């Protein structure tokens, strides 16, 4: 419940080395869940 | 489909008592390899409709569904299927042909996704059992992989 607060934060992976977790999650999860829905959950700007 | 189940039951009976790398198991693998394209077609039928049931319940697909009655037009169905990127163009065309769209080109996705589930369950399970049996009793056969 608390970790739900960092998903959309611009600095989610600050200490963890993998800085592309959001990209990875969106690519596997997005077709079945919706790319825009995943981008909103992870605070990603698809255009940029 | 029930007749296919009976035939697969006969094949499993032929496999009764089979040993690893048994002659009858190897002959059955040869028969399946000889029928490769048709076996592939049957497996693709089962896989396509299982994936259809999985997709129709997905949030992304339901986003393309908008009509109050819950019916999706053929064109919205095509758009939704393309987005999921799990079916090919010919596969989506075949699904549209099977969809049984009404006079207004509206598909009842729930009925379409549940139509072939119960009828194909017995033969599907028996095919899974046959493949598992053959795989476990003919371990090093790249053709069965």
């Amino acid at each position: 419940q608390w970790d739900r607060l960092v998903l959309n934060t611009p600095s989610f992976p600050s200490n963890y080395w993998d800085k592309f977790v959001k990209r990875k999650v969106l690519d596997k999860h997005g077709d079945i869940f919706g790319r825009e829905r995943i981008a909103e959950l992870l605070g990603m700007d698809l255009a940029s | 489909l029930d007749l296919q189940k009976d035939m697969v039951v006969m094949l499993l009976s032929l496999l009764e008592g089979n040993v690893v790398n048994g002659m009858i198991a190897r002959q059955m693998v040869d028969m399946l390899v000889e029928s490769s394209s048709n076996v592939e077609m049957i497996l693709k039928f089962f896989d396509m409709f299982l994936k259809l049931k999985d997709i129709v319940g997905s949030e992304a697909f339901q986003d393309y569904v908008t009509d109050p009655r819950g019916l999706i037009s053929k064109k919205d169905f095509q758009k939704a299927m393309d987005s999921q990127k799990q079916f090919t163009g010919p596969e989506i065309q075949f699904l549209l042909s099977c969809s049984e769209a009404d006079e207004n080109e509206m598909i009842n996705c729930e009925e379409f996704a549940n139509r072939f589930q119960e009828p194909a369950r017995d033969i599907g399970f028996n095919v899974a059992v046959l493949l598992t049996n053959l795989s476990e009793h003919v371990p090093h056969d790249p053709r069965l992989r």
